[PDB]
């Protein structure tokens, strides 16, 4: 039975729905805390939001360290070869400057909350990468990419 | 009353059903054979677009609700503003005002993105049928 | 109960209704302009 | 002279302008959805 629970959780199909219930949970709790009032210290629901990113950050660092190249300068460029992966880290960095500003008093506290509002507009278009697992969202998300090179690209004329 | 008004309300969801019940009776004719059947396959496209539609339309419904109105109590009425108020800002409006300018223009390329996507699913699909 | 939820459901079903009618009216002509 | 004719010309040229922009934005995607 211990082998059954071990082999069930280690499957990549099982790990998909096991983390995307946590991802849609991070989306809805972050929607909750922006609606809840701000104070000098974060509440219980805000404290689980911040720790969700900090545990994600160590997870991103093990992607660099446990990578295929061996040389340290080599395992920087190949990790930034993905268009989704490069814009992931700037949103984590925007969350971090948003945390320091929110921990300080007003008017810095309203400024840090504003940087949270450009975080939540990012995490929905982050999900599009997770969308392409299905038979219809494979093509549908990919044509958002080519319409992206048509919709800020119409705008010249 | 008030049970009598409740029973009349369930009559109102009956009459919305009996018109889409007629669609089965429609397919007897030479044109409503294909026309009703493609309502069936567009049914698996129009509550099936909406996974990525709520990604783009509701995200602005919670982003606007934090820049504007930042002192809201935790309640269910805030959740009522995430699908109804974005459908009702057709006439609505450091750099404190630049942040509404960026999200409004990104909404301009968002509702054009959603309209262009909803007229994308059907273009190929009407041709082999 | 949800007295205001019933207008919310019929308004959103109207949102997918007038988009349904507009998409259907631009559906009849797309094939028909091509063989002509 | 025609002081009000100049707003009339630019308003009607705007009528064929926002129809020009809408028709152009539904032009880029029509071919592109078909080979994909
Ligand atoms: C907070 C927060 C966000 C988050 N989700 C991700 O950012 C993302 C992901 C998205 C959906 C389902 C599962 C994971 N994710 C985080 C873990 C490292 C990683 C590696 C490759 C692809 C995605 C990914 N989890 O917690």
């Amino acid at each position: 039975l211990g082998r059954k629970i071990y082999e069930f959780y280690n499957a990549p199909i099982v790990k998909f729905w096991f983390y995307t219930l946590a991802y849609i949970g991070y989306l809805m709790l972050f929607n909750y805390i922006v609606l809840v009032k701000m104070e000098r210290w974060p509440s219980t629901q805000e404290w689980i939001v911040i720790s969700y990113i900090f545990t994600l950050g160590i997870e991103k660092m093990r992607e660099i360290l446990m990578s295929e190249p061996g040389k340290l300068l080599q395992k920087v460029k190949v990790w930034l070869q993905e268009y989704w992966n490069v814009t992931d880290l700037i949103a984590i960095l925007l969350f971090s400057v948003g945390m320091i500003l929110r921990l300080q008093d007003q008017p810095f506290r309203s400024d840090g909350r504003v940087i949270y509002c450009v975080n939540i507009i990012y995490w929905y278009i982050r999900l599009l990468d997770i969308f392409g697992v299905n038979k219809y969202l494979g093509p549908y998300v990919m044509m958002i990419g080519k319409m992206m090179i048509d919709m800020m690209y119409f705008v010249i004329i | 009353q008030p049970f009598r008004s409740d029973g009349r309300v369930i009559y109102c969801v009956n009459i919305i059903y009996w018109y889409i019940r007629l669609l089965d009776i429609f397919g007897v004719n030479k044109y409503l054979g294909p026309y009703v059947m493609m309502i069936g396959k567009m049914m698996i496209d129009m509550m099936y677009f909406v996974i990525i539609m709520l990604v783009v339309l509701m995200s602005f419904g919670v982003a606007r609700q934090a820049i504007l109105f930042p002192n809201e109590e935790p309640s269910w009425k805030l959740a009522k503003n995430i699908f109804y108020m974005p459908y009702w800002m057709i006439y609505g409006e450091t750099g404190a005002w630049i942040v509404p300018a960026i999200m409004a223009c990104y909404l301009l390329v968002a509702n054009i993105l959603l309209v262009n996507l909803l007229i994308a699913v059907f273009n190929n699909t009407f041709f082999e049928v």
